[PDB]
RNA sequence: CCACGCGUCCCCCGCGAGCGCACGGGGUCGGCGGCGAUGUCGGCUACCCACCCGACCCGUCUUGAAACACGGACCAAGGAGU
RNA sequence: GAGAAAGAGAGUGGCGCGGACGCUACGCCGCGACGAGUAGGAGGGCCGCUGCGGUGAGCCUUGAAGCCUAGGGCGCGGGCCC
């Protein structure tokens, strides 16, 4: 098995899909990142039905079940192995996370290191 | 819904200076001590005083 | 706290009224008495339809 | 041996006329026309069964291509014996005019 | 100590005594009544005496821990909650199964057991459903009544008896007890006339028949 | 040495405990006094109006002095004269509700907003389960439901109103501390009425519902609650 | 004096860390190292720090003496601890309650041997 | 009685009398 | 009947214990059942397709734009309060 | 936390070595009511880009920037990590 959290709450979230930003679908010059538009007659941003919806604070998530992966924990991004001495104590709660950038022969090193210091790592066989 | 007019619903003072000053901010940490768990109201103004702004302390002279 | 009904829950009433336990006993009683007596004058009228 | 469940038609969503809701579909169950009859089935098991493309599994035997989609059936609606059902992933509207099954088991008799 | 009584008030509705305080006063006769005002073990060792220490200090702590739950009141656990059934059921009614592989099956109804569940046989020379136990909501309870009150269910069968231990096997006792009930309900019910073939059909519902329209 | 600190902090907490409990008895004796003043204040008008009607002559009886007052239309598009009186009545929300009581210039201003409330007279009953369903206390500018009768006594403990079925005495009868009983209540927020309105745009006289409906509200309050 | 150290290690120290809505403290002595005032390991006149041993068996306990503040060298004393789990948590227990030694923090020294030795008996 | 100042003598004698 | 006993002066007529049940400062079970190694189990989102309800194309000037108002074929980089 | 201006105040005579979390005080927590928005104004950005002083005994030929991606994800979102 894996290492088990500390406690696991089941993480309700209010929209699972993403806002894309309006008229996105239609040219290749609009990338889907959202921008609020200001247009004086534009149909979503004065909430029309049926159209766009627009992300509104309401839809911010759980603040107990906030960054938290589906294992119950959270990330941190790790550079090196002195950076897991770091999540030594935060055991149960904040999971460790290695770098793209970081080589391979280091890499194995953090792996062992975290398996000697019970901190699960999300991507433990990444390279290899 | 209901007719609020939500204009004046956001009292405008200071709730902590507008200093980085680390002198001023330890005799902060000790007045919202002695104002918040006192109950004498002198504290209370003196905390008020300690986050003004310098055109709001004046310095008064020795005369 | 979580505001309990005290026209439904009975305990969170007597919490804030404890003659409501006393009116509430009566009233079982006067009800349980005036039936016994209304079944007695209709066993009544009924030994009255035999007669 | 023979069918333990009444038959009912998927007749449409809750909704308005310019808007539905899909969270409680309108179930119209066969023979029953009157809210003065409808009292009946009120909290029975509704499910909504179809067959599928790839195997999957059925409890108490082995797999096949069998489906479903469990419900329950909350409350009237209307005065022709209508009902709303709430089923616990909600109603593709591949299945409007279609059977669904709504059992007898959670029974109050 | 004195030997306990009972509630001197009889339960008029629940929460409410039949009697008010005064009068309790007066029944349990306070007016005469009135009143004024481990760790360590030392054993011997071939040395000394030395003291051991019960409840030892752990040797592990998690590096993070969750804290205590609020304490709440009327949750209680399952085996002591209160049990009931419905009205259409006393022993020796005839059910409907409706959700087992014995559905739809009619069965003789025996006694209720004591974690909510019914006791079941429709006798197995008649339909093959042996002493079983099955769930008050999942049955139908038709108005077909025997009479029941003169036999003796053993007192040895609960669900302790019949949860399930773990390729099935039918043990001994199963059969013996199987055989001592059948012999005291199948010929009670073999004393109503078409009720041995009522009892080896299966209910089924075909077209034309709704089951809020019917009486049974 | 302790012996004699332990004693005396269980001497003070039995002291604070026979204190609550003869508080207790001091509620329960107030409220069975409550309910004989209710007998004899619904007794007395009966036999009035029995002993005019035996004489002949008529009984009118006491022009009723508290009224219940909902606001059955919304915020929007208000005669701003109507708006302050609505605000001055504490009528914000739609289906919102306050006790009211009656005299010349309460009743000109209930008439200046009409076509935006129903308002009429409030039974016992009406009063007893508006103030326990809905009733919640402005305590310190926040709504606090009622959950104690310490949320009424340490508010209202100067007018002699301890406990809620006092408040209810209070509100009912309306007494000399009516003003301060009534804004310490909240105003009532209740639902949508079950059943429905017959219409919102007409007075009760018109086959509607605005307006003065006499006692036709413990009809609605029920429905409303 | 302390508080003054901590109103400038605050934010602008090399020790502090910030990633994924998080914030640690890298500095040598930091029981749960994590930024805080109350568990800093370099703004106290007494702290204790709880690392693993150059040999791999056991825990040395730092601990940060009274009086050569501003001599960095001969400020901290280490005692090597190579005993069973129970008795190493047992000698820091009393070390920092008996010594009345800086008590905020007995829990998270005890929490921090506890989690080297698990680190140290041998991997599953 | 029950108020606390000038029922205190009076709350005290149930007290004891409850004995 | 939310009334408790004693002792005295007056008038008119302050610490008793023990357990236990719970309509009592927000859910628990000290209750269960199934299927799981080459075909199944979980992944809302992201790939394709289907169905129902909704659904006019953006910017802009406007009292009012989907307009039979003007600008816009598509894309990459540059591009405007210094 | 308790309906009631203010002391679980001091004085003078008649065995077992045990007790969770916390408090980046710019932190953490508790109550209530509230949430429309063009022109506009303000706040917060652990949103983003390019360069400089610090710093991470940072990363990198055991493969950095970039680019592609039916893969796993986080955040209301800007975006970001794999
Ligand atoms: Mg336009
Ligand atoms: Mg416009
Ligand atoms: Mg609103
Ligand atoms: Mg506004
Ligand atoms: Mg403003
Ligand atoms: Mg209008
Ligand atoms: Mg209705
Ligand atoms: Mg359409
Ligand atoms: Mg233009
Ligand atoms: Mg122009
Ligand atoms: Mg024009
Ligand atoms: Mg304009
Ligand atoms: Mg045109
Ligand atoms: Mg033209
Ligand atoms: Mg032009
Ligand atoms: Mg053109
Ligand atoms: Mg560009
Ligand atoms: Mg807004």
């Amino acid at each position: 098995a894996a290492l088990r959290p500390l406690v696991k709450p089941k993480i309700v979230k209010k929209r699972t899909k993403k806002f894309i930003r309006h008229q996105s679908d239609r040219y290749v010059k609009i990338k889907r990142n959202w921008r609020k538009p200001r247009g004086i007659d534009n149909r979503v941003r004065r909430r029309f039905k049926g159209q766009i919806l627009m992300p509104n604070i309401g839809y911010g998530s759980n603040k107990k079940t906030k960054h938290m992966l589906p294992s119950g924990f959270r990330k941190f991004l790790v550079h090196n192995v002195k950076e897991l001495e770091v999540l030594l104590m935060c055991n149960k709660s904040y999971c460790a996370e290695i770098a793209h950038n970081v080589s391979s022969k280091n890499r194995k090193a953090i792996v062992e290191r975290a398996a000697q210091l019970a901190i699960r790592v999300t991507n433990p066989n990444a390279r290899l | 819904g209901v007719d609020i007019r939500h204009n004046k619903d956001r009292k405008v003072r200071r709730k902590e200076p507008k200093s980085q000053d680390i002198y001023l901010r330890l005799l902060v940490k000790l007045y919202r001590f002695l104002a918040r768990r006192t109950n004498s109201t002198f504290n209370q103004v003196v905390l008020k005083r300690l986050f003004m702004s310098r055109t709001n302390r004046p310095p008064l002279s020795l005369s | 706290v979580l505001k309990k009904n005290p026209l439904k829950n009975l305990r969170i009433m007597l919490k804030l009224n404890p003659y409501a336990k006393t009116m509430r006993r009566n009233t079982i009683l006067r009800q349980a008495r005036n039936h016994k007596l209304r079944v007695e004058r209709a066993a009544a009228a009924l030994a009255a339809k035999s007669d | 041996s023979g069918r333990l469940w009444c038959k009912a038609i998927f007749a449409g969503y809750k909704r308005g006329l310019r808007n539905q809701r899909e969270h409680t579909a309108l179930l119209k169950i066969e023979g029953v026309y009157a809210r003065d009859e409808t009292e009946f089935y009120l909290g029975k098991r509704c499910a909504y069964v179809y067959k599928a493309k790839n195997n999957t599994v059925t409890p108490g035997g082995k797999p096949n291509k069998t489906r479903v989609i469990w419900g329950k059936v909350t409350r009237a609606h209307g005065n022709s014996g209508m009902v709303r059902a709430k089923f616990r992933s909600n109603l593709p509207a591949k299945a409007i005019g279609h059977r669904i099954r709504v059992m007898l088991y959670p029974s109050r008799i | 100590k004195g030997k306990p009584h009972c509630s001197r008030n009889p339960v008029l509705v629940r929460g409410i005594g039949r009697y008010s305080r005064s009068a309790m006063y007066s029944r349990k006769a306070l007016y005469k009544r009135k009143y004024a005002a481990l760790a360590t073990v030392t054993k011997p060792v071939g040395g000394g005496t030395r003291v051991v220490k019960l409840r030892k200090m752990p040797r592990y702590y998690p590096t993070e821990d969750v804290p205590r739950k609020l304490l709440s009141h009327g949750k209680k656990p399952f085996s002591q909650h209160v049990r009931k059934l419905r009205a259409s059921i006393t022993p020796g009614t005839i059910l409907i199964i409706l959700t087992g592989r014995h559905r739809g099956k009619r069965v003789v109804f025996l006694k209720q057991l004591s974690s909510g569940l019914l006791l079941v046989t429709g006798p197995l020379s008649l339909n093959r459903v042996p002493l079983r136990r099955t769930h008050q909501k999942f049955v139908i309870a038709t108005s077909t009544k025997i009479d029941i009150s003169g036999v003796k269910i053993p007192k040895h069968l609960t669900d302790a008896y019949f949860k399930k231990k773990k390729k099935y096997e039918i043990t001994e006792q199963r059969k013996v007890d199987q055989k001592a009930v059948d012999s005291q309900i199948l010929p009670k019910i073999k004393a109503v006339p078409q009720l041995q073939g009522y009892l080896r059909s299966v209910f089924a519902l075909t077209n034309g028949v709704y089951p809020h329209k019917l009486v049974f | 040495n302790f012996a004699e600190l332990k004693i005396k902090r269980l001497r003070k907490k039995f002291a604070q405990k026979m204190l609550r409990k003869a508080r207790r008895k001091l509620i329960y004796e107030k409220a069975k006094h409550y309910h004989k003043e209710y007998r004899q204040m619904y007794r007395t008008e009966i036999r009035m109006a029995r002993m005019a009607r035996k004489a002949g002559n008529f009984y009118v009886p006491a022009e009723p002095k508290l009224a219940f007052v909902i606001r059955i239309r919304g915020i929007n598009g208000v005669s701003p004269k109507v708006r302050k009186v609505l605000q001055l009545l504490r009528l914000r929300q739609i289906f919102n509700g306050t006790f009211v009581k009656l005299n010349k210039a309460s009743i000109n201003m209930l008439r200046i907003v009409e076509p935006y409330i129903a308002w009429g007279y409030p039974n016992l009953k009406s009063v007893n389960e508006l103030i326990y369903k809905r009733g919640y206390g402005k305590i310190n500018k926040k709504r606090i439901a009622l959950t104690d009768n310490t949320l009424i006594a340490r508010s209202l403990g100067k007018y002699n109103i301890i406990c809620m079925e006092d408040l209810i005495h209070e509100i009912y009868t309306v007494g000399k501390h009516f003003k301060e009983a009534n804004n310490f209540l909240w105003p009532f927020k209740l639902s949508s009425p079950r059943g429905g309105m017959k219409k919102k745009t007409t007075h009760f006289v018109e086959g509607g519902d605005a307006g003065n409906r006499e006692d036709q509200i413990n009809r609605l309050i029920r429905r409303m609650n | 004096s302390a508080h003054l150290q901590w109103m400038v290690v605050r934010n602008c120290s090399s020790f502090l860390i910030k990633r994924n809505k998080q914030t640690y403290s890298t500095e040598p002595n930091n029981l749960k190292a994590r930024n805080s005032f109350r568990y800093n390991g370099l703004i106290h006149r007494k702290t204790v720090g709880v690392e693993p041993a150059a040999d791999g068996k056991g825990v040395v306990v730092v601990m940060k003496r009274r009086s050569g503040q501003r001599k960095p060298a001969t400020s901290y004393v280490r005692t090597t601890i190579n005993k069973n789990a129970r008795a190493t948590l047992s000698s820091i227990r009393h070390m920092i309650r008996k010594n009345k030694y800086h008590p905020d923090l007995r829990m998270a020294a005890i929490r921090r041997a506890s989690a080297i030795l698990r680190s140290q008996k041998p991997v599953m | 009685i029950a108020h606390p100042k000038l029922g205190r003598r009076a709350r005290a004698r149930i007290a004891r009398g409850l004995r």
